[PDB]
RNA sequence: GCUUGUGGCAGUCAAGCGGCGACAUUGCUCAUACCGAAGCAGAAUUCGGUAAGCGUCUACUGAUGAUGUUACCGCAAUAGUAAUUGAACUUAGUACGAGAGGAACAGUUCAUUCGGAUAAUUGGUUUUUGCGGCUGUCUGAUCA
C-alpha cells in the first residue's frame, strides 16, 4: 500500500500535498505529474482538489486538517476559501486564524481524535481547534523539538518521530495518543518526517529516497494491512 | 551604443509611418491592417495567469497595462500601388468628394488666412454618374495589385486643441483584389471601429515617436508584440467594469489624465508601455506575421482596472464610491 | 579508494602526444617577427613559448600520474589484481619513467630559458628555442613504448568490475564452469557466458542482490583447474571477506568424476578454512565425506537450473555471513482496486488526460471538474457581503431613517 | 525579480535557533556580473558568523536570505517592507540546522526552499 | 480582491497602492499612502490626527455603530454557493448603500446644533 | 615570393643524385555551438576540423542653406543593425547499468547582462518658493 513518488523531482511530499481519511489536497504548480500520484492510488475513495494557500506551493507546511475539516492559516484567501468549500464533501469544516504563527503545518499536528499545538500558541485558539476539528488538543514537544507538525507524523493507526526521540520520549508521548510510536527517519535519512512524508489509516506515500527498512517500517508502525 | 538606430538624428515628423505590413492573405475576408490613435496615460491592472507551467499559474498578477485613445476612423480615399523593377508605385488616388474641415486644414498651414478653397475641381467630377472617378477606380482595379486606404482620424471627438485630422495609409489584405477596392467603394465617407480590426488577446505592435528632453529623445520606435487585453466601446457606459466585478465603472480615472481629457469613444488597453508621450499619435498594426506562442494565445480573464486619479495618491475609483469620505457646503 | 577506475585520463601515443604539444603553443603563441624587433620582446617572446611548450608536457605527465593509482598502495587485493593483469615492474616503470621525463623537461626549461634570456641575436634565441623543444621530442620520442603499454593498461583497468572487498560478498568457486557460470544470473540480474566450455569466463564478474534490507553482490571465479588467469581467484578467495560455494556435479552436467573435484578441493583446503565454505553439487558419499571432515563445511544435492534449490542455498549463506477511538477506513477504499498498470478500463489518471490533451505542460489544469455543488447551472460563476441570511435581516433595517427624517439637527 | 538589499559585506542578525548570533556574508553563491550583485530575499550567499559557537572563527559556510528589510516590489501588488533582515545556516543541499526557524520568512523564500518553509513558523 | 482596510486611516488599499510592514509580531500592518507610513514612523496617535477615521469616530464626528455596519462580518465559515444566492447578495448591496446612503443623509449637519 | 612545430656533436643504412645523399636510424643532453574518431554501457572526457563566434586641418555630431509655387500621401538607391548567458517542470530516475550513478529530442516556465522605450509605481529628488509648526526681527498690538 506504501507508495514511492516525487513531487517536482523533490522527496519532500507533505510540504506540497495534504491528505486525511476523507479528502486529499494536492498543490498546484509548474509540473502536474504529482496529481496523478494519490490518483492512481485513491481514484474514487477520497476527492483529490488542486488548490493552494496564500498562493504557496507550501499547502502542506501551512495548513492542518483532520477528516472532519479544515484549518487555514490568516493568509488564506477568499477565492481559496470559497472554490475550497464547493470543491469537498458537506463535512469538511474551513475556518482561518488569527495568531503570530502561519505555518499550521510545521507549528500543529493533528489527527482525526488528537492534536498538538506549539506550547505558546494563545489559549482562544486551542478551543478552535478542539470545536473545528473534534479532536483532543495537547500542548507538547516531541524530544524538546518546537515544530511538532514537522518533525511529527501521527495517525490513527500510529505515528512517527524525528530520530532524536528516545525511547523514553517515546513511550511519553505514546500516553497521550495512546499508539505505538517509532523514531527515525524518512527519505534516506531526512529529519523532517512530517514534510517527507504523508499518511493516513490506509495510505503512506513517502519520498522516492525513501529506503527498504524505512518504508517498511512506516508499514508496519502505521498498519497498513 | 547601439549602432541599430545610430545616427540618434531627428524623426521625420511627429506622426511615424507604417514601414511594413502584414505580407497577405488572399483567401481571407477583406479587412484592414491597422489604426491610428492617441496616449491616453497609463493604468494598472490585476488578473489571474492561466498560464501552464508558470510559477504564478492561477494567481493573481498585477502589471502596467496602456490605454490607447482610438476613436472611430473614416476613409478620405484609396490608393493603387503597381510592382515595378524600380519598387512600388503609387498609380492613382481617389476622394470621397466630401472632406471634412479637418482633412482640409492638413493641406493648408495658415488656414484661417486661406480663402479656404479646398477640394473644388475635383467635388464637381461627381456632378455625373462617376465616368471620371469611376474610370481611375477601374484601372485600380484592372493594374493595382496591393490597395491602401486612405484615412483620417476623428480629431473632432478627441479633447485635442489641434483639430487638425492625422492622415495616413493602411494597407488593405484579401484575394479578389476586385473585391477589396469594392470594399473601399462602399466605405468612402464611411467610419470603422476597432472593434472590426481588432480583438481581446490579439498580438498587435505599436509605432511611434518617443518623448523629447529638449541630442535626445524624438525618434520613431516600432517596439514590436505587444497585447491588447480589452477592447472598450467607450461610447457605451461600464467599459471599465468586469465580469467577476459587475460594478459600473469607467476606465476614465477620476480628474482625467496627466496632460489628458476624457475618453468618449473606443480604446484598447494594450500590454507594457507603448513609446510616445502622452498627447502623441500611435499607429498599431498586428504582428507583422502569425504568431503562434503559448502567451500569444493565453487570454487574459480581467479581473479589475486601476482608475484612480493620478494627481498624487488616489483612495476611491469614482467620486459615488467617494461618498464614504461638510462644512464648506452643508 | 574507490572500486572505480573509468575516470583515467587517456594517454595519447607518443606520436600523436607530440603533435599535439607542439601545434597547442604554435596556435596559442603569437607568431610575426622580425630581426628589427627589440632584443627584450624577442626574448620574451620566446621565452613564453618555451615556457608554454615545458607546461603542456608537464601537464600531460602530471595528470597521467593522478588518473593512474599506485599499484602498491590502493588495497592489497587490488594490488595483486592489477599486478596479476598488469606487470608491477612494468607498471611501476611507466609511471617512473613518466615521471622522469617531467623532471627532464624542467631541466630543459631551466637550461635554455636561462641561455635564452641573455641573448643577443634573433637566431641565437631562434636556433636555442629549437634547442630548448628539440630535447622534449627527443625525450618523448623514445618514450613510445612504455606509453603504449600505459593507454592498453588505462583502457583495460577502468573496465575492471567495481567488486568492494570490504562489504559482504559471496564468491564461486568449483571446477571450470560446472554449472557455476549459470548460477550467478540466477541470484540476480546479471550476464555471464552460459556456453559450456572449460573456462567460459576469464575473469571476474559481480551479482548484487538484496536480502534482510542488507546489501550482497554475488562474486563468479574464471576458474580454476600455475596459470595466471587462474591467480586472480586466489587472490580473490583469500583477501574477500565471503563465504565461498564449491560447485560440483553428480548425475547431469558434465559427466564428471567427483574424485577428481574432492581430490582438488583437499589442495585448497589450508589456505580458505577461515571462510566458513559451503558445498553445493548438481562411494559417491564417501568421496564427499573425506570433505566433509570440516565441521564447517556441507554438502547441498541441488539442481541449478529452477529457483528452489538457489534461495536455499544462498538462504543459508546469508545467514552464514552475518553469523561472525477507532480508526477510520471509507468503505469506498476498499471497495477500489489496487491501481492496474495495463488495465484499459483502470481509473485513468491526469498523467493521461495530459496527453490527450497535446502534452505535458501544454495542458492547463483546471480547477473545475471536480466540483460539489446542489447544481451547478452555471459552472463559471465588498465581496464579504455574499454571506446568506443578510436578505433575511434586512426587514430589521428598512424602517431606520422613519425617526431621523422628521427631527431638525439633521433632519 | 526584487530589489536587492544585502550588499556584500553586510551582516545581519540570525533567524533560526542554532544559537548564532549574528551572520557576516562575504559573497554570494551564483554571483553575476556587470558594482557587485547585492544580495536578497531567498538567495544563498555565503556567510561566516561573527559571534556564537565559537568553533565557527573564520569559518564560511552557505546560508539561505529569510529577510530583506529593504522596500521591494512583489508579484501580489502591494509593495512591503522587513522589520530587519536576518538568514538561516543550511548546507547545500538544503539540510537546515536549526530544527526551528522564528520571525518573518519570505514567502517567496519559502516555497523555493522546501524545507527551509517547514522549519519556520512565522511565514509571511 | 477584498482589498483590507488601513488600520491607520480606515481606508480601503485597492491592488497595487499602499505599502505594508511585517514585524516579529507582524500582525500585518497596511499603509494607504506614504503619509500614513511615515507619520506612523512619528507616532503620531490616530485619537489626535483630526483626519483620520479613527478620531471622527472616536471623537463623535460620525457614528460609531450601526446596524448594516456590524455586517461587516468577515467571514470564514464558507458555505457552498449558488446563483441565486449570488444573484440575491447583489440586492443586498444595492440596499445596504441605500440605506448606508441614507444614514449618510444626516450627522453631518446634527452637529450644527447649538449653532441653529 | 622575411615569419611558426619538431636540438647540438658523433655513427650505421640508403630512395636516389652521380664520389654526394631526404625521412626513418644508434650513443647523453580551451568555457560556446555543429560535425568525424576514441572500451564513448550512462554521466563526464580527450583528440581533429568548422564559426574565430565567445570569455576567464581634419574624424564625429547638432543646425541652416535652379528641382514652375505650396501642401498632403507615398516608393526606396544607399548606410547602419543585436541580442547574449544561465536556470526550473516534463520527457527521468526511463534509456543505459551487476551496482554506484545516470542522458538526449520535442513541449513548456523563469533568471542575469546588453539595448529601445515607459514614469502606471519605487526611489536619490523640493524654486508645490502648497499647507501646519518653530526661532529672532516687527507695529505699542489682536492683524504680519
Ligand atoms: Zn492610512
Amino acid at each position: 500500500m506504501a507508495t514511492r513518488t516525487q513531487f517536482e523531482n523533490s522527496n519532500e511530499i507533505g510540504v506540497f500535498s495534504k491528505l486525511t481519511n476523507t479528502y486529499c489536497l494536492v498543490a498546484v504548480g509548474g509540473s502536474e505529474n504529482f496529481y496523478s500520484a494519490f490518483e492512481a492510488e485513491l481514484g474514487d475513495a477520497i476527492p483529490i482538489v488542486h488548490t493552494t494557500i496564500a498562493g504557496t506551493r507550501i499547502i502542506g507546511r501551512m495548513t492542518a486538517g483532520n477528516r472532519r475539516g479544515l484549518l487555514v492559516p490568516t493568509q488564506t484567501t477568499d477565492q481559496e476559501l470559497q472554490h475550497l468549500r464547493n470543491s469537498l464533501p458537506d463535512s469538511v469544516k474551513i475556518q482561518r486564524v488569527e495568531e503570530r504563527l502561519s505555518a499550521l503545518g510545521n507549528v500543529i499536528c493533528c489527527n482525526d481524535y488528537v492534536a498538538l499545538v506549539h506550547p505558546d500558541i494563545d489559549r482562544e485558539t486551542e478551543e478552535l481547534i478542539s470545536d473545528v476539528l473534534g479532536v483532543e488538543v495537547f500542548r507538547q514537544t516531541i524530544s524538546g523539538n518546537i515544530l511538532v507538525g514537522s518533525y511529527c507524523s501521527l495517525s490513527n493507526q500510529g505515528g512517527l518521530v524525528h530520530p532524536q526521540t528516545s525511547v523514553q520520549d517515546q513511550e511519553e508521548l505514546s500516553s497521550l495518543l495512546q499508539v505505538p510510536l517509532v523514531a527515525g527517519t524518512v527519505n534516506r535519512g531526512s529529519s523532517v518526517v512530517g514534510a517527507g512524508m504523508v499518511v493516513n489509516d490506509y495510505l503512506a506515500v513517502t519520498g522516492l529516497d525513501t529506503t527498504a527498512p524505512e518504508l517498511s517500517v512506516i508499514e508496519s508502525i502505521f498498519r497498513l494491512q | 551604443g547601439h549602432l541599430g538606430f545610430l545616427p540618434r538624428k531627428r524623426a521625420a515628423s511627429i506622426r511615424a509611418r507604417v514601414k511594413a505590413f502584414p505580407k497577405d492573405d488572399r483567401s481571407k475576408p477583406v479587412a484592414l491592417t491597422s489604426f491610428l490613435g492617441y496616449k491616453a496615460g497609463m493604468t494598472t491592472i490585476v488578473r489571474d495567469l492561466d498560464r501552464p507551467g508558470s510559477k504564478f499559474h492561477k494567481r493573481e498578477v498585477v502589471e502596467a497595462v496602456t490605454v490607447v485613445d482610438t476613436p472611430p476612423v473614416v476613409v478620405v480615399g484609396v490608393v493603387g500601388y503597381v510592382e515595378t523593377p524600380r519598387g512600388l508605385r503609387s498609380l492613382t488616388t481617389v476622394w470621397a468628394e466630401h472632406l471634412s474641415d479637418e482633412v482640409k486644414r492638413r493641406f493648408y498651414k495658415n488656414w484661417y488666412k486661406s480663402k479656404k478653397k479646398a477640394f473644388t475641381k475635383y467635388s464637381a467630377k461627381y456632378a455625373q454618374d462617376g465616368a471620371g472617378i469611376e474610370r481611375e477606380l477601374a484601372r485600380i482595379k484592372k493594374y493595382a495589385s496591393v490597395v491602401r486606404v486612405l484615412v483620417h482620424t476623428q480629431i473632432r471627438k478627441t479633447p485635442l486643441a489641434q483639430k487638425k485630422a492625422h492622415l495616413a495609409e493602411i494597407q488593405l489584405n484579401g484575394g479578389s483584389i476586385s473585391e477589396k477596392v469594392d470594399w473601399a467603394r462602399e466605405h468612402f465617407e464611411k467610419t470603422v471601429a476597432v472593434d472590426s480590426v481588432f480583438e481581446q488577446n490579439e498580438m498587435i505592435d505599436a509605432i511611434a515617436v518617443t518623448k523629447g528632453h529638449g541630442q535626445r529623445g524624438y525618434h520613431s520606435r516600432t517596439s514590436i508584440n505587444h497585447k491588447i487585453y480589452r477592447v472598450g466601446k467607450g461610447d457605451d457606459e461600464a467599459n471599465g467594469a468586469t465580469s467577476f466585478d459587475r460594478t459600473k465603472k469607467t476606465i476614465t480615472p477620476m480628474g482625467g489624465f496627466v496632460h489628458y481629457g476624457e475618453i468618449k469613444n473606443d480604446f484598447i488597453m494594450v500590454k507594457g508601455c507603448i513609446p510616445g508621450n502622452r498627447k502623441r499619435i500611435v499607429t498599431l498594426r498586428k504582428s507583422l506575421y502569425t504568431n503562434t506562442s503559448r502567451k500569444a494565445l493565453e487570454e487574459v480573464s480581467l479581473k479589475w482596472i486601476d482608475t484612480a486619479s493620478k494627481f498624487g495618491k488616489g483612495r476611491f475609483q469614482t467620486p459615488a464610491e467617494k461618498h464614504a469620505f461638510l462644512k464648506k457646503d452643508l | 579508494m574507490q572500486l572505480s577506475w573509468k575516470d583515467i585520463p587517456t594517454v595519447a601515443p607518443a606520436n600523436d602526444l607530440l603533435d599535439i604539444v607542439l601545434n597547442r603553443t604554435q596556435r596559442k603563441t603569437p607568431t610575426v617577427i622580425r630581426p628589427g624587433f627589440k632584443i627584450t620582446r624577442i626574448r620574451a617572446f620566446y621565452m613564453r613559448k618555451v615556457k608554454y611548450t615545458g607546461e603542456g608536457f608537464v601537464e600531460k605527465f602530471e595528470d597521467i600520474l593522478k588518473g593512474f593509482p599506485n599499484i602498491n598502495d590502493v588495497h592489497p587485493f587490488h594490488r595483486d589484481l592489477m599486478d596479476t593483469l598488469y606487470e608491477k615492474n612494468h607498471y611501476k616503470i611507466s609511471l617512473a619513467a613518466i615521471s622522469r621525463a617531467k623532471s627532464l623537461v624542467e631541466q630543459v626549461a631551466r637550461d635554455y630559458v636561462r641561455l635564452l634570456k641573455f641573448g643577443q641575436s634573433l637566431f641565437q634565441c631562434k636556433q636555442l628555442k629549437r634547442a630548448a623543444l628539440g630535447r622534449m621530442a627527443t625525450i618523448v620520442k623514445k618514450l613510445r613504448d612504455p606509453l603504449a603499454y600505459l593507454e592498453q593498461v588505462r583502457q583495460h583497468i577502468g573496465r575492471l568490475p567495481s567488486i568492494d572487498p570490504n562489504t559482504r560478498t559471496l564468491l564461486i568457486c568449483g571446477y571450470p564452469n560446472v554449472g557455476k557460470s549459470s548460477f550467478l544470473r540466477c541470484i540476480t540480474k546479471s550476464d555471464v557466458d552460459v556456453q559450456p566450455y572449460a573456462f567460459t569466463t576469464k575473469s571476474l564478474y559481480v551479482g548484487h542482490f538484496d536480502y534482510k534490507y542488507l546489501r550482497f553482490q554475488a562474486i563468479d571465479t574464471p576458474g580454476i583447474l600455475m596459470n595466471n588467469i587462474e591467480m586472480q581467484s586466489i587472490y580473490a578467495i583469500a583477501h574477500l571477506r565471503s563465504c565461498v560455494l564449491y560447485f560440483m556435479d553428480l548425475s547431469e552436467q558434465c559427466g564428471f568424476t567427483i574424485e577428481a573435484q574432492v581430490k582438488l578441493f583437499h589442495s585448497i583446503k589450508p589456505l580458505f578454512a577461515n571462510k566458513s565454505v559451503m558445498v553445493v553439487i548438481n562411494e559417491r558419499a564417501q568421496l564427499l565425506e573425506s570433505v566433509k571432515e570440516v565441521p564447517g563445511v556441507e554438502i547441498m544435492t541441488s539442481s541449478c537450473q529452477l529457483e528452489e534449490n538457489v534461495m536455499e542455498v544462498r538462504n543459508k549463506a546469508c545467514e552464514k555471513l552475518l553469523a561472525s477511538r477507532t480508526p477510520f477506513i471509507p468503505e469506498s477504499v476498499k471497495n477500489l482496486k489496487k491501481y492496474d498498470p495495463e488495465d484499459p478500463n483502470r481509473r485513468k489518471l491526469a498523467r493521461d488526460i495530459e496527453a490527450e490533451n497535446g502534452g505535458a505542460g501544454v495542458f492547463n489544469v483546471n480547477l473545475k471538474d471536480k466540483y460539489l455543488l446542489e447544481d451547478d447551472e452555471w459552472k463559471n460563476d465588498v465581496y464579504d457581503f455574499l454571506d446568506p441570511e443578510i436578505a433575511a435581516k434586512l426587514q430589521a433595517l428598512e424602517e431606520e431613517e422613519e425617526k431621523l427624517e422628521n427631527e431638525g439637527f439633521y433632519n | 525579480r526584487i530589489s536587492l538589499g544585502l550588499p556584500v559585506g553586510a551582516i545581519m542578525n540570525c533567524a533560526d535557533n542554532s544559537g548564532a548570533r549574528n551572520l557576516y556574508i562575504i559573497a554570494v553563491k551564483g554571483s553575476g556580473s556587470r558594482r557587485l550583485p547585492a544580495a536578497s530575499l531567498g538567495d544563498m550567499v555565503m556567510a561566516t558568523v561573527k559571534k556564537g559557537k565559537p568553533e565557527l572563527r573564520k569559518k564560511v559556510m552557505p546560508a539561505i536570505v529569510v529577510r530583506q528589510a529593504k522596500s521591494w516590489r512583489r508579484r501580489d501588488g502591494v509593495f512591503l517592507y522587513f522589520e530587519d533582515n536576518a538568514g538561516v545556516i543550511a548546507n547545500p543541499k538544503g539540510e537546515m540546522k536549526g530544527s526551528a526557524i522564528t520571525g518573518p520568512v519570505g514567502k517567496e523564500c519559502a516555497d523555493l526552499w522546501p524545507r527551509v518553509a517547514s522549519n519556520s513558523g512565522v511565514v509571511v | 480582491m477584498r482589498i483590507y482596510q488601513c488600520h491607520f486611516c480606515s481606508s480601503p488599499c485597492y491592488p497595487g497602492h499602499g505599502i505594508m510592514f511585517v514585524r516579529n509580531d507582524a500582525k500585518e500592518f497596511r499603509f494607504c499612502r506614504s503619509k500614513c507610513h511615515k507619520a506612523f514612523k512619528q507616532r503620531r496617535n490616530p485619537r489626535k490626527l483630526k483626519w483620520t477615521k479613527a478620531f471622527r469616530k472616536a471623537a463623535g464626528k460620525e457614528l460609531a455603530v450601526d446596524s448594516t455596519l456590524t455586517f461587516a462580518q468577515r467571514r470564514n465559515v464558507p458555505v457552498r454557493y449558488n446563483r441565486e444566492l449570488v444573484a440575491t447578495t447583489l440586492k443586498a448591496m444595492a440596499r445596504i448603500e441605500e440605506i448606508r446612503q441614507k444614514r449618510e443623509r444626516a450627522f453631518y449637519k446634527n452637529r450644527m446644533r447649538g449653532n441653529k
